[PDB]
């Protein structure tokens, strides 16, 4: 499995150009994708999603009038139509998978993500900007939700992300307790409506990097403020 | 009424569609059971209009023939019959080279047509075993293998005697043995099968819709 | 007097038709399942036959006592409920003729088109078309004073010229299209039966034509027989003016009660003999 | 061929003779026990909470 | 020595026989006859899976007591989502021709077979978001009846050869092959320790083996039909099987006896599955007649009828804490009952 | 004067 995205470059404000990606050693036609962007400096944010058969086709509000994303599944692509480009949409974007069934992954592989330069929601909120760590030793990160993330049906919607330094974001946890695939067993995570923590046992080498919240109790997908680790 | 939750059932509506196309797909396709006996009768069948249960699929005008050759698994039929049940009709096949088996291969076309699954299921017919019937029936006439023929030695009369005997076990209502007799060396057999499997269709559209 | 009898001969169909349709539609529901189209053919004209049948002796009142008995507005509504059943169950005689003809004589072209949903959308179909079809009469409907001095239901009231168009396009309409559809359907199905190329000596092939011919050629004369006589009535009373007479009101409401009589005898004759149909009544 | 068959036959025989086979109101009884001790543990035995029920 | 090996044969098997007698000493029945009778079990179906168009011939209940495989004649493997009536996998399959169905204990694999004499292991938890078959076991002369999963990577099937086999499926080679079985065999069922496992067959025989040993430990005969269903007690030690003779026989493995035979005037037709419940006290076993009844374990009495099936009732099964059973019949309906 | 269904 392979995500390869082109398109972005230096655009004139208030233009148009479209991105593409291009998936191989993949099943394109049975999975959800979602396209979301980085700032330079600061932390993610959701920009839209197309659904399995583009049965649904969703965006962000600060998007919504003026992007559309595309499937082509004979073509196996995917493209982001943008126009009325602003100076604050310079951002690295990256298109990811999910895929939507009891016990499924979603967000469990992120793309290389492309740059891109320019000439109400449930908010997520974490207290602490960044924690000095020692490997050998526990650190706790908490999230925190403006409204209970906790369904009628039994399960809470929260994900856990790692942005690895200079490199694609990973999934660790979804729904609060299920590790992802190849992920190691040091990460778990727990909490409650309100209050949703993460621990890593026994610290190692390569785990730094900045963990972000995510929810899917509702359509925008506020992300986290961030929490950078530092060595 | 969550979110993952529409997804999910976005998904399921989308399998459900997939599966009644597949479905849909499916309707022309004519299913035809094989339970012939295996002499030399099978493999110019399969062979002609072309180890688990064998499944032969050719199309000819505009219908998808599926026959299943259940033979060469060795085991109890009936475990088999019922799996069997929906089958358009039953093509059997019967040599004229062995008296013998003559005894026996009766017995099992009874025992296909009496059995309950197959009640109200056609069954198409067919002696094989044409021009070497023919040259040896001069030598034997057909009176060890039936006693009670009286008859000219002759090949028509006696294959309508053949043909009389084997049907005479229908014994039921809304099912008919279409008889016909190839000599599988030169033959327009899957033609000659469209025909009649055509007939039970319109059989049982009759059927469907009260007219009888 | 021919009142009387004319009265009685109304309750008589009406119980009839009552009992028969209650009949079909208890036991389509309580063991077909509707699982076929057919099943649900039938149960569908059964539910039009009932309510024409409960259509029906609001009719009889006007019969026995010539001022209508009851007020302005329920006179619109039986009279729009009227128009429902009766045209809904015409096309749902068409539609079954149809179907009958792609399943015999197109089985490929029937599995082309045959589908449930096909059927609960080509009925949902009909029932709107009876609808709008009968739209004229829900806006016009009232009551005239008779020639007797009384109030009775009728349907154009600006006006005769009205009364020869409305008459010519509901006949024109209820023959044209049902009756001359499904006696080509049914003659194409009895020259498919007829066609097959395989000998079948045996004579189930005979009394298989036997029991086709039979069973089409009484739903067509019933048909013929007890829609003809009313329409052919109605369009000589429209075109051509005649003297009031106590025998010609007679044979009038008589007629009816034949159209009455038909919608009864439909569902006998699609349900009662079918082989699929009589087996699962006579299963208990 | 058919000999060996025999004594595989007869070996086999011997071997499901040589057990321990206990009394059979001892094994009844066990089987009631166990049957009793979990009866709360069957929702079908006793019936659930519309609450308790997930699949109302 | 042939005669005399028939002989010695008769004898060993009149001296088991003998000491199965002595052993018995009294009815069950008698021994539960104190016990309150279990009230009218009545149950309604809460949902009615559909989406199969032929008919069903098989289902099993997953670990986690919410999806289920089901397979039909339309050649479709259908993992089901029991609280929410979903599809979260549709499978097509190779040969439409399949009589059972397994779901692993893990739940990354699920396994396939009927008149195709190959086992099919599908994984459905891959990088790829497809369901693709693991591997596809083959070695077997004839159909496979019934299969059930060890680990996830053992499986054991039974075939229409009169065997048993057990299968590594990594390695995909057999490591065990269970036989001196005279009738075909038609299911078989594991106990909870995973080590002894009952197959029934067509010689109306029921053999224990060892999955260690090998070989067969104790045999148990006396129906009067082919056996079709079979189900372990929940403790493991005794189970229970269903026979075309139209009734079902319990049998306990120390013992050797048969304990008590659920029969009934009035039902006639054969058995097509059987199991019990969380605690042993009801067994459940769906009839030919259209209908299942669930009888008292210890009562024999017919205390359930499951009726709504219009065809006859193929596969059936109970969720592994018990609160919920399914009955996937031949009118292509799979019901969920509490 | 029959029209209708019922006759005048």
């Amino acid at each position: 499995v392979q995500l390869v995205e082109s398109g972005g470059g230096l655009v004139q404000p208030g233009g148009s150009r479209k991105l593409s990606c291009s998936a191989s050693g993949f099943a394109f036609s049975s999975f959800g994708m979602h396209w979301v962007r980085q700032a330079p400096e600061k932390g993610l944010e959701w920009v839209a999603y197309i659904s399995s058969g583009s049965g649904t086709i969703y965006y962000a509000d600060t998007v919504k009038g003026r992007f559309t994303i595309s499937r082509d599944d004979p073509k196996n692509t995917l493209f982001l139509q943008m126009t009325s480009l602003r100076s604050e949409d310079t951002a690295m974007y990256y298109c990811v998978r999910s895929i939507y069934y009891y016990g499924s992954s979603p967000f469990d592989f992120w793309g290389q993500g492309t740059t891109l330069t320019v000439s109400s929601d449930i908010v997520m909120t974490q207290a602490t900007s960044s924690v000095p760590v020692t490997p050998g030793e526990s650190v706790s990160i908490s999230c925190r939700s403006s409204k209970s993330l906790l369904h009628s049906n039994g399960n809470t919607y929260l994900y856990w992300f790692l942005q690895r330094p200079g490199q694609s974001p990973q999934l660790l946890i979804y729904r609060m307790s299920n590790l992802a695939s190849g992920v190691p067993d040091r990460f778990s995570g727990s909490g409650s409506g309100t209050a949703f923590t993460l621990t890593i046992s026994r610290l190692e080498a390569e785990d730094v990097g900045v963990y972000y919240c995510m929810q899917h109790l509702e359509y925008p997908l506020t992300f986290g403020a961030g929490t950078k680790l530092e060595l | 009424l969550s979110a993952e939750e529409r997804a999910a059932l976005e998904r399921s509506k989308a399998i459900e569609k997939n599966l009644k196309e597949d479905g849909i797909s499916a309707a022309k396709d004519v299913k035809l059971l094989l339970l012939g006996a295996d002499n030399s009768g099978k493999s110019t069948i399969v062979k002609q209009m072309k180890t688990g249960i064998v499944e032969t699929h050719f199309t000819f005008k505009n219908l998808h023939f599926r026959l299943f050759d259940v033979g060469g698994q060795r085991s109890e039929r009936k475990k088999w019959i019922h799996c069997f049940e929906d089958v358009t009709a039953i093509i059997f096949c019967v040599d004229l080279s062995d008296y013998n088996r003559m005894h026996e291969s009766l017995m099992d076309f009874d025992s296909i047509c009496n059995n309950k699954f197959f009640i109200d299921t056609s069954i198409i017919l067919f002696l094989n075993k044409k021009d070497l019937f023919g040259e040896k029936i001069k030598k034997s006439p057909l009176t060890i293998c039936f006693p009670e023929y009286t008859g000219p030695n002759t090949y028509e009369d006696a294959a309508a005697y053949i043909q009389a005997q084997f049907e005479s076990k229908n014994r039921s209502p809304n099912k008919e043995i279409y008889c016909h007799m190839t000599c599988a060396t030169d033959t327009n057999n899957a033609q000659v099968i469209f025909d009649a499997v055509t007939d039970i269709i319109i059989a049982n559209n009759l059927r469907g819709c009260g007219l009888y | 007097t021919s009142n009387a009898v004319l009265t009685f001969i109304y309750f008589v169909v009406c119980i009839i038709g009552l009992c028969g349709n209650t009949l079909v539609i208890y036991v389509i529901l309580r063991y077909a399942k509707m699982k076929t189209i057919t099943n649900i053919y039938i149960l569908n004209l059964a539910i039009a036959d009932e309510l024409f049948m409960l259509g029906l002796p609001f009719l009889a009142m006007q019969v026995a006592l010539v001022h209508w008995p009851f007020g302005k507005a329920i006179c619109r509504v039986v009279m729009t409920v009227d128009g429902i059943n009766q045209f809904t169950s015409i096309f749902c005689l068409t539609v079954m003729s149809i179907d009958r003809y792609l399943a015999v004589v197109h089985p490929i072209k029937s599995a082309k088109w045959r589908r449930p949903r096909t059927a609960k959308m080509i009925t949902m179909a009909v029932w709107g078309v009876s609808l709008l079809v009968i739209l004229p009469i829900m806006i016009y409907a009232g009551l005239r004073s008779n020639q007797w001095g009384r109030s009775s239901c009728t349907i154009n009231w600006p006006g005769g010229a009205w009364y020869t168009g409305f008459i010519i396009y509901t006949f024109i309409l209820g023959f044209l299209v049902p009756l001359t559809i499904i006696c080509l359907c049914y003659l194409f199905i009895i020259i498919k039966v007829k066609s097959s190329g395989i000998r079948v000596g045996s004579s189930k092939r005979k009394k298989s034509e036997k029991k086709v011919t039979r069973m089409v050629s009484i739903v067509v004369a019933v048909f013929i027989f007890c829609w003809l006589p009313f329409y052919i009535f109605n369009v000589s009373s429209v075109s051509m003016a005649i003297s009031p007479t106590p025998a010609l009101k007679g044979m009038f409401d008589f007629v009816v009660v034949l159209t009455y009589a038909n919608s009864c005898a439909n569902p006998i004759l699609y349900a009662f003999l079918s082989d699929n149909f009589k087996k699962s009544f006579q299963n208990v | 061929a058919s000999i060996a068959q025999a004594r595989k036959l007869v070996e086999q025989l011997k071997m499901e003779a040589n057990i321990d086979r206990i009394k059979v109101s001892k094994a009844a009884a066990d089987l009631m026990a166990y049957c009793e001790a979990h009866a709360k543990e069957d929702p079908l035995l006793t019936p659930v909470p519309a609450s308790e029920n997930p699949f109302r | 020595e042939l005669d005399q090996l028939r002989q010695e044969a008769e004898q060993l098997k009149n001296q088991i026989r003998d000491a199965r007698k002595a052993c018995a000493d009294a009815t069950l029945s008698q021994i539960t006859n104190n016990i309150d009778p279990v009230g009218r079990i009545q149950m309604r179906t809460r949902r009615t899976l559909r989406g199969h168009l032929a008919k069903i011939y098989a289902m099993h209940w997953g670990t986690d007591s919410r999806l289920l495989v089901s397979a039909s004649q339309d050649g479709k493997l259908i993992i089901w989502d029991s609280y929410t009536t979903n599809k979260v996998h549709a499978i097509p399959l190779r040969s439409s021709w399949v009589m059972t169905c397994a779901y692993a204990p893990s739940g990354n694999y699920v396994a396939c077979g009927g008149l195709d004499n190959i086992c099919s292991i599908y994984n459905l938890k891959t990088r790829e978001g497809n369901v693709r078959v693991s591997r596809e076991l083959a070695g077997h002369t004839g159909y496979l009846s019934c299969c059930r999963f060890l680990d996830d990577n053992q499986i054991v099937t039974s075939s229409g050869d009169t065997t048993c086999a057990l299968w590594d499926i990594e390695t995909g080679q057999q490591t065990t092959t269970f036989t001196g079985h005279t009738g075909d065999v038609m299911s078989l069922s594991l106990a909870p320790d995973t080590r002894l496992f009952v197959s029934g067959a067509c010689d109306a025989s029921a053999k224990l083996w060892d999955v260690r040993e090998g070989m067969c430990r104790q045999t148990f005969t006396g129906h009067e039909s082919d056996i079709n269903a079979i189900c372990f007690f929940p403790n493991g030690n005794a189970f229970a099987t269903g026979s075309d003779d139209a009734t079902c026989r319990l049998f306990d493995l120390r013992a050797d006896q048969e304990l008590m035979t659920y029969s009934h005037d009035n039902i006639i037709c054969g058995i097509t599955s059987v199991s019990f419940s969380k605690s042993g006290r009801l067994l459940l076993a769906g009839y030919d007649d259209f209908n299942c009844n669930v009888w008292d374990a210890l009562k024999a009495d017919r205390a359930g009828v499951l009726a709504g099936h219009d065809n006859r009732v193929s596969c059936l099964g109970v969720t592994d804490d018990g609160m919920a059973v399914a009955t996937g019949s031949w009118d292509s309906f799979l019901k969920i009952w509490n | 004067x029959c029209f209708x269904k019922t006759c005048t």
